[PDB]
C-alpha cells in the first residue's frame, strides 16, 4: 500500500499508529518533537521501505536508534528535496547510533546530520556506496571520534585516507555486492530495472521497489502511453491522477505524464480540463521576492516563465548543483524586480539563467538598483558572452567583493546590456572586483635571456603605458616546477617567489633581471608581472602580464654516491656499490670508476715487525603618485600659452661492480665519479674513493723450500730457508720449536735474523734430536700448522 | 531576542504535553501554499509570551 | 600621448633658440590668476604639434 | 636694494642682468630652461641675498654650481610657498655641486631636489639646523652616495645615525654658530632681532637681512603704527603700499597691516579706498579648487564663503594642518560638495573647524555632497559634540579609510542629518576602519590562574544578540616588558593569535590554555570576539577585552656564566660567576659551597715514589551556513494557528673567597643561584667546577735527622719520618750516594720508607758519603738541600 500525499508525526509517539498500513510513503515523511513519555514499544514497520520525498527527523525524545522503528527502508528517492538534503537528522537525544541498515540508494539530496551529542557510528559507515554525491555531505557536531570510538564485530575500503569496516551498528555491517554486477540477498546481481534489493533476480515484478519507474507492481524504464508519470517514481492511469484530490489552491498531461500545471501557452482544454492544449508566468505578487536558498527553494520555481518579483539569488554551498538549477530557472525570460545576488560562494558562473534576457526592474533597490552582487567568493565569470543578449530597463547596477570576477567581464556586460551612462566607479570598483584573479592583460614578451649553472639573466621589452611616468615596476616569481601545472597567483609556501626589480633608468634599453643562488638543472617557472598605479580610478588598464616561461638551468657536478660500500667475492673479484647522488645536477651518463693498488705500510717496511609586505608597496605606491602629480603641477605651472699503478673503468648501469688483481689484504682507492650528461663539458662528481682490503689467503704460507739447520761452534741452532711471497698479509711470528729430543721450547726465528743471515743463534745448546712443528704465522696471527718437520741437531 | 535553540528550548517550555499546532491540509504538489514565518518574528525583534505561545495545539 | 619629461624634450625640440614665451605681468599678490593648463591639454590627450608649438614665444 | 614684484629667467643667460641692482627681491624667482649655449661668465651676484619667497631652478643648461651666482643668499623666507617647497631644484644638468653655503635659514617651506644625474654633495650637508622642520623634505633619485663617495678637505655631528661633517662643496663646509646662542662671522652671538649673518653684533641696522621684520634698514618685532606689514617681511607708510602699482586683477589696511584685499563685511572707505570700513572668494567658472598644497590652500587665504567645489588631495607633508587651519578654517559654507581624495595627511579633518553648512547645490555622481576615498590616515573625523555640520541635500559616502571608525562615520551621517539618505552600499564597514577600532564590547576576564609555563584565562560568556553569531575568541599575547603595547595584529613579537573553540552546549565560562610559556615573563594578552555580522544591518562593533598584564611564576634559574676560580694567597680561593641567562625571577642571594676531595686511589695505594585569510573565510562560511540552515528548518516546522662539604652564602658580589687553601689541593665548587621567591621553588640547579690550587712545597724535606744505618757486606739502609705538606705528593726523592762524594742518584723511596725506612744495595764499596740531598714531590724536583753529612764510614 502506497500512503499519500505526505505524513508528519507531532508531539505524540502513538501517531507511528498512522504508518502501519502502507508500504510506500509517496511525499514527505516528517517526525520532529516526539515526548519521551510515551514508552518505545519497538515499533517495527518493515511495511514502509521507500519514501519519494525527504525524511525529516526533529528532536525525537526518548528515540535510541531507527532499525527498531525503520527496519525495511532501503531507498529514498527524493524528489523533492529539503533544503539540498534528502534526510536530515537533527538535534538527536537518547538516539545513539542509525539503525538504517537496510538502506541502499537515495537518488537526488545528500545527507546532513548535525548536532547529536549522543549518536556516533558515521565515519564507520561509506555513503559513496548509498549516495552519488558525497561532496554536498554535512556531518559536524555529533560525538567526536576520539570520544566514541567505535569497534564493529562488511569489507575494509579506503574511504579518502584509509580503509576500515563498514558496520551500521554494534550489530551488523552495510552490505555491499560483488563487483561482477542490483543486489539480492545473498551476493548476486538482480535485474536491471531493479532498484536495491530484489527477491529473485532478473524478474520486473519482484523488486521491492524498482528504479526509473513503478506500475502494476511491474517496472519498465518507459511505462505505457495509458500510463503518466507520477513524482518521478509511479505511473498512474488516466482515473487515477484525473479525480485525485488535487486541492492545489486535477492534473494536466504534457508529453504522456501528468503534473499539476501547464506552461505558459498550454491551458486546460475546454470540457477536456484534465488535458492540455495550446493557444506559468508565476511569481507571488505580495511578496514580490523570492529568495532562493537550495533545491527546495528553486524547485518551487520550476516551470515557470515570467516572474513578477524579485531574484534574490543565494546558495551558500553545494556541489556542481548549477546542473539542477538550470532545470528549474533555466525558463524565465523576464523579471519584473532587480536581481540580487549575494555569498553565493556556489556559482562559478551564472550561465545556468541562459533563457533570461529581459530585467524590467519596474520597482528597484536603494538607490534605484536593477542589478546587484555582492560577496560572491566564486563568481568567476559572469554569462554575458556572444552568444547571448541582455537588457536592462532602467535602474542603475552595482558590483563588489566578487574576488574572481575579471573587470573586463564587468565591462562587457555592462556595454552590452545598455547602462554605460548609469554606472561610476563608486558602483563598479575595481579594488575588490577581481583582485584575486585575472584573465586578460597586456602582453609582456621576453626579450631575452641566458643561463648559467646558478644564475640567470632575463630581459623583456620595455612596457610603457599610456603615461609613462607611471610606476611601471616589475615582480618576477620563480617556483621550482618540475611539471607544467603551475598556478600564477600569489608566494611564501612555495606558491611562488617574489622578487622585485627596479624601473628602466634613463638609459632606456632592455629592463633586465638577474637571479643568483639557484638550483641547478631545474625547471623554473619564471614569469614577471608589471604593477602600475592609476592616479584617477579611469577604470580600465588591465596591467601586464608575461607568459608563465620554463627555463631549464644548466647543470653542475653531481654530488657524492650514496651507499658507497665495498665487499669481497673472490680473487680479483671485488664488489663495490653505489648509488646516484642526492643532487644529479643533469641527467646522468655514465660513471668512471677507477681503482689504485696501494704501496703498503712504510713503517712495516722499514721497521720490519716480525721480532613586499603590503604597508611598504602603498607607501612605494603613494611615493610615485606624489612625484607623478608634483611634477604635473611643475610642468602646468611654468609654462603658459600665448595670446702502484691506477685503473679505470666506465660502468654505469647497476650499482655494483667487479674488481680484478685482488692481492690478499692490499687496500685499493676504488674512486666512483658519476658523469652527468655533459661530462664532456661539465665533468663527473665528487671523490668516492674506498679503501678495500681484500680476503685473507695463505696457500703455501709455510716456507717455500727445505727448513734447513746449520751447526756452529759450541752448539748454537741457525737456520737457512727461503721467504713465502704470499702470506696472509706478512711474516708476524715464525711459530717454530727446539727440544731435546721432541720440539717443545719455541724457537721464535724471525724474519729479520732470516734476511740478515738466514736464521737465529743459541751459543752452547743442548745437543739433541729435533722435530720441528711449524706454524706459518702472518700478521693476522697464528697461521697453518704444517706436519712434523724432520730437521734435527744430531742427538 | 532568541533564535534557534532557545526558540524551541522556549516553545517546549510554553507547550509541554500541549503539542504543537499544525494546519494539516491534504493537497498535492507544491501549490498547496509554499516552503518569513518565524526568525522574522523573533529572531529579528523581541517575541513575548502572547505572540509565542499561539504555535502551541489547543 | 606623452607626459613627463617628454614633454619638456619635445617642447624643446620645437622651440630651441625661439624660447618660451611668458605674459610677464607686474601685478602683485595672488589676485593675478592662480597656479588645468597643460597636463589637461598634452597628458590625458595627444597634443599635436599644431597645438603644442604655440607655447614658444615668437 | 629691493627688487620686485617677482623675477623669471626663461631661454636667455643675459636675463641675468636684470637682478643686477638690487640686493633683495620680493617675489618668487624663477630661473628655468636656460641654454648652455651661452658662455658662461660667471655671473656674480654678491648682492641678492635674501628671497621672500619659493627659489625655483629648472633645467639650467650648463651651470656648474650655485655659488659662481648666488654667494650671498642667506636666508629665504618662503612667505608665498611652492607646494609645500621653498627652493625646488629640478632636473639639474652640469650643477656637479650646489654652492649655496652663505645661505642659514628657510622659514616655511621644505626643501626638494629630484632627478639630477650629476649633482651631489647632500648627504654631507644636514639641513635640521638649517630648516626649521627637516622631516618634510624629498631628496631621491640623484646621484647615488655610493656611486658619488664625496669629501671634505666644519665639525663632525650626528645625521640621525652618525657623526660626519657637513660640507657645502670641496672648497667650503657650512658655517654655523657655538654653544653660546644669530652669529656674526666669527663664532659669536648677535642681536635677538637680527637673521643669519650680521656685520657687527648687537646692533638693529647691521643686520644683513633681519628676522621677524624689517624697516628703513633697521629692524624690531613689531614696527611703527605708521609702518604696517609686506609679506611678513618690509614695514612700508601709506605712501608706499597705497601708490603702489597694485594690478590685481592699491592696497587696504585692517589692523595696522595693508593687503591686497579685506575680509566679508570690510570694504574700502569712501574717499579712502586705502582704508577699511567694516559694514566671499570662490572662482564661478572653475567651480571646483582642488587642494594639493599650501600653495593652492594659500591663494584660499581669508575667504568667508565658497561659491564652488572642495576637493582634498593632501598627498604628503608633516603636521601641516596648522597651516590648513590657518588660511582654510575660515570657511562656513561650500555651495558644492567636499571630496577628499588620497589626503594620506589628515590625521583628522579638524581644520575645518569654521564649517558648518555644506549647501550641496550641485553634487556629485547620483546627488553625492560628501565623498572620502583611500585617506590611509583620516583617523578621526571632526564631528564631535563642540561642532555643527549640515548638509542640505544629498548623499554621502566613505571607503577605504583603514582608520575612520565605522561609529565616528555613523555619529557624523546622525549629526548632519542624512540618515534616511544613505545605504548599505555608500558607506560600508568592510574596510572603512577595518584597521582600527575605537571602542567595541566589554569582554571582562572572569578568573585567571598562572603556572610555571602554564596560564588559564577565563572570561564572562559574551552573547551578541543573536546567540548563534559565532562567538569565536582569539586570544593575542605578546611578551612586553612594558606598558605601551599596540594592539593591532603578529610574528615577530607583536602579537600570536590562538583560536579557541565556541563555549559548547555545557553553558559555564568559556576559558583557554595557554602552555610553552616562559617563566616569570610579563605578558600583554588579551581576546578579541569575531563574529559575523550576517546580512549588512550596519552596526555590530564586535567585542574586544582590556589587555591584560600577566607575570607567570618563576622558575629555577639557569647555571650562571662567567664561573671561574683563581688563587692569590693562602686560605683565599676566589671563585666567580655572572647572573644566569634564563634567571626566571629576581635572584635574592647565592649559596656556594666547596668540598675537599679525597687523593687518588692509584696513585696511593700502588705507591710510586721509585589562521590564513581562506580558512577564516570558509569558517565564516561555514557559521553562516549553519545558522541559515537552522532559521530554514524552524521556518518550516512550525505553524501559527488560524673529607666534608662545606657552604657558604655570598650574592653580592662575584668574586667570592674560599678558605682552607694547601698548596696544590683539587677542590670541587658547586654553585647555585636563588632568587627572591626561594622560600617555597628553592634554589636552582647545581653548577660544579673542580680546580687545582697552586703549587708550593718549599723546604718540604724530611721531618728529621735522615738516619743512615748498615747491614752485612756493605749496604746503605735507611730511616727518616715523611714531610706531612709536600707539593701534593713525593714523587722521585733526589738522594744521592758515592765512593767519596753522594754524586749518584739514588731514590730512597717512600715505599720502604712505609715498610722499613730505606733501600739495600748488599755489597756497595765503602767511603764517605756527602748527601746531596734534594726534597721533591709530584711536581717535580724541589728544593736541593744542602750538602748533608750522613755518610758511611771510609
Amino acid at each position: 500500500e502506497i500512503c499519500g500525499p505526505g505524513i508528519d508525526i507531532r508531539n505524540d509517539y502513538q501517531q507511528l499508529k498512522r504508518l502501519e498500513n502502507c508500504t510506500v510513503i509517496e511525499g514527505f515523511l516528517h517526525i520532529l518533537l516526539i515526548s519521551k513519555a510515551e514508552d518505545y514499544r519497538s515499533y517495527r514497520f518493515p511495511k514502509l521501505t521507500v519514501i519519494t520525498e525527504y525524511l525529516l527527523l526533529f528532536r525525537v525524545a526518548g528515540l535510541e536508534s531507527l532499525g527498531d522503528l525503520f527496519p525495511n527502508l532501503t531507498v529514498i528517492r527524493g524528489w523533492k528535496l529539503f533544503y539540498n538534503y534528502a534526510l536530515v537528522i537533527f538535534e538527536m537525544t537518547n538516539l545513539k547510533d542509525i539503525g538504517l541498515y537496510n538502506l541502499r540508494n537515495i537518488t537526488r539530496g545528500a545527507i546532513r546530520i548535525e548536532k547529536n551529542a549522543d549518536l556516533c557510528y558515521l565515519s564507520t559507515i561509506d555513503w559513496s556506496l548509498i549516495l552519488d554525491a558525497v561532496s554536498n555531505n554535512y556531518i559536524v557536531g555529533n560525538k567526536p571520534p576520539k570520544e566514541c570510538g567505535d569497534l564493529c564485530p562488511c569489507e575494509k575500503t579506503t574511504i579518502n585516507n584509509e580503509y576500515n569496516y563498514r558496520c551500521w551498528t554494534t550489530n551488523r555491517c552495510q552490505k555491499m555486492c560483488p563487483s561482477v554486477c542490483a543486489c539480492t540477498e545473498n551476493n548476486e546481481c538482480c535485474h536491471p530495472e531493479c532498484l536495491g534489493s530484489c527477491h529473485t533476480p532478473d524478474d520486473n515484478t519482484t523488486c521491492v521497489a524498482c528504479r526509473h519507474y513503478y506500475y502494476k507492481g511491474v517496472c519498465v524504464p518507459a511505462c505505457p502511453p495509458g500510463t503518466y508519470r507520477f513524482e518521478g517514481w509511479r505511473c498512474v492511469d488516466r482515473d487515477f491522477c484525473a479525480n485525485i484530490p488535487n486541492a492545489e489552491s486535477g492534473f494536466v498531461i504534457h508529453d504522456d505524464e501528468c503534473m499539476q500545471e501547464c506552461p505558459s501557452g498550454f491551458i486546460r482544454n475546454s470540457t477536456q480540463s484534465m488535458y492540455c492544449i495550446p493557444c506559468k508566468v508565476c511569481g507571488d505578487e505580495e511578496k514580490k521576492t523570492k529568495t532562493i536558498d537550495s533545491v527546495t527553494s528553486a524547485q518551487m520555481l520550476q516551470g515557470c516563465t515570467i516572474l513578477k518579483g524579485n531574484l534574490l539569488i543565494n546558495i551558500r554551498r553545494g556541489n556542481n548543483i548549477a546542473s539542477e538549477l538550470e532545470n528549474f530557472m533555466g525558463l524565465i525570460e523576464v523579471v519584473t524586480g532587480y536581481v540580487k545576488i549575494r555569498h553565493s560562494h556556489a556559482l562559478v558562473s551564472l550561465s545556468f539563467l541562459k533563457n533570461l534576457r529581459l530585467i524590467l526592474g519596474e520597482e528597484q533597490l536603494e538607490g534605484n538598483y536593477s542589478f546587484y552582487v555582492l560577496d560572491n567568493q566564486n563568481l568567476q565569470q559572469l554569462w554575458d558572452w556572444n552568444h547571448r543578449n541582455l537588457t536592462v530597463r532602467s535602474g542603475k547596477m552595482y558590483f563588489a567583493f566578487n574576488p574572481k570576477l575579471c573587470v573586463s567581464e564587468i565591462y562587457r556586460m555592462e556595454e552590452v546590456t545598455g547602462t554605460k551612462g548609469r554606472q561610476s566607479k563608486g558602483d563598479i570598483n575595481t579594488r575588490n572586483n577581481g583582485e584575486r584573479a585575472s584573465c586578460e592583460s597586456d602582453v609582456l614578451r621576453f626579450t631575452s635571456t641566458t643561463t648559467w649553472k646558478n644564475r640567470i639573466i632575463i630581459t623583456w621589452h620595455r612596457y610603457r603605458p599610456p603615461d609613462y611616468r607611471d610606476l611601471i615596476s616589475f615582480t618576477v616569481y620563480y617556483k621550482e616546477a618540475p611539471f607544467k601545472n603551475v598556478t600564477e597567483y600569489d608566494c611564501g609556501s612555495n606558491s611562488w617567489n617574489m622578487v622585485d626589480v627596479d624601473l628602466p633608468p634613463n638609459k632606456e634599453g632592455e629592463p633586465g633581471i638577474l637571479l643568483h643562488g639557484l638550483k641547478p638543472w631545474t625547471q623554473y617557472a619564471v614569469y614577471v608581472k608589471a604593477v602600475t598605479l592609476t592616479m584617477v580610478e579611469n577604470d580600465h588598464i588591465r596591467g601586464a602580464k608575461s607568459e608563465i616561461l620554463y627555463i631549464r638551468t644548466n647543470a653542475s657536478v653531481p654530488s657524492i654516491p650514496l651507499d658507497v660500500l665495498s665487499a669481497s667475492n673472490s680473487s680479483s673479484q671485488l664488489i663495490v656499490k653505489w648509488n646516484p647522488p642526492t643532487l644529479p645536477n643533469g641527467n646522468l651518463s655514465y660513471y668512471i670508476v677507477r681503482w689504485q693498488r696501494q704501496p703498503q705500510d712504510g713503517y712495516l717496511y722499514r721497521h720490519n715487525y716480525c721480532s613586499k609586505t603590503e604597508a611598504e608597496k602603498q607607501a612605494e605606491k603613494e611615493e610615485a603618485e606624489y612625484r607623478k602629480v608634483f611634477e604635473n603641477f611643475l610642468h602646468n605651472s611654468i609654462f603658459v600659452p600665448r595670446p702502484y699503478p691506477f685503473f679505470e673503468s666506465r660502468v654505469d648501469n647497476k650499482e655494483r661492480t667487479v674488481i680484478s688483481n685482488l692481492r690478499p689484504f692490499t687496500l685499493y682507492r676504488i674512486d666512483i665519479h658519476s658523469c652527468n650528461h655533459e661530462a664532456e663539458k661539465l665533468g663527473c662528481s665528487a671523490s668516492n674513493f674506498v679503501f678495500a682490503r681484500t680476503m685473507p689467503a695463505e696457500g703455501a704460507d709455510d716456507i717455500p723450500g727445505p727448513v734447513t739447520w746449520e751447526p756452529r761452534p759450541e752448539n748454537s741452532i741457525f737456520l737457512k730457508w727461503p721467504e713465502p711471497e704470499n702470506p696472509n698479509g706478512l711474516i708476524l711470528m715464525y711459530e717454530i720449536k727446539y727440544g731435546s729430543q721432541v720440539e717443545d721450547q719455541r724457537e721464535c726465528v724471525s724474519r729479520q735474523e732470516y734476511r740478515k743471515y738466514g736464521g737465529a743463534k743459541l751459543n752452547r745448546l743442548n745437543p739433541g734430536n729435533y722435530t720441528a712443528r711449524i706454524q706459518a704465522t702472518s700478521l693476522s696471527g697464528n697461521g697453518s700448522w704444517t706436519d712434523p718437520v724432520f730437521f734435527y741437531v744430531p742427538a | 531576542t532568541l533564535c534557534g535553540a532557545e526558540l524551541v528550548d522556549a516553545l517546549q517550555f510554553v507547550c509541554g504535553d500541549r503539542g504543537f499546532y499544525f494546519n494539516k491540509p491534504t493537497g498535492y504538489g507544491s501549490s498547496s501554499r509554499r516552503a518569513t514565518g518565524i526568525v522574522d518574528e523573533c529572531c529579528f525583534r523581541s517575541c513575548d509570551l502572547r505572540r509565542l505561545e499561539m504555535y502551541c495545539a489547543p
